Order: structure tokens, then C-alpha cells, then sequence
């Protein structure tokens, strides 16, 4: 229900992504 | 951007906009100096 940015980088890229996210522990839109 | 409830601690908060008077385009340009 709110904007989120992720700031991750897999093994050569970094990428940078900002939208309405599930967010897991222990899809996406807009 | 978000759509939930508004509980004043008297609903959906968005108004709609009627076709007040004539509708007005703005474009806003910033500058990095
Ligand atoms: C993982 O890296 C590849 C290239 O190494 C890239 O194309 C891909 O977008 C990356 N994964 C994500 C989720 O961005
Ligand atoms: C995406 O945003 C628009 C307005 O910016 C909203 O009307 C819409 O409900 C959002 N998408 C979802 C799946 O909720």
C-alpha cells in the first residue's frame, strides 16, 4: 500500500528499483 | 500514491474533480546548478 525502493546488487549488476512492493522475511506494481 | 480509510483519530480521502473552473496544465521545471 505504499512506495518502496530496493537497492540490490546480484554478483555484477546493481539495480535500483522503486514501486509498490510484497515484501518477504524469514508481486509488484505502479 | 496510497489509497486507504482516513479514520480522523470522514472516509476514502480523493476527491474528484469536476468538469470550480476550466482545468489548468502545469509543467514545473528545476534546475541542477
Ligand atoms: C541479475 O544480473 C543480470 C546480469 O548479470 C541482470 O540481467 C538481471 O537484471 C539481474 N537481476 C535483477 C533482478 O535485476
Ligand atoms: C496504481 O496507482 C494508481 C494511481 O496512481 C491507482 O489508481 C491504482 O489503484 C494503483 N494500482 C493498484 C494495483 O492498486
Amino acid at each position: 500500500k505504499s512506495q518502496s525502493v530496493i537497492i540490490i546488487n546480484n554478483s555484477t549488476n546493481v539495480v535500483i528499483r522503486a514501486c509498490n512492493f510484497e515484501l518477504c522475511d524469514n508481486n509488484a506494481f505502479n | 500514491i496510497s489509497n486507504v480509510p482516513f479514520s480522523p483519530d470522514c472516509y476514502w480521502p480523493l476527491n474528484d474533480y469536476g468538469f470550480g473552473y476550466q482545468p489548468y496544465r502545469v509543467v514545473v521545471l528545476s534546475f541542477e546548478l
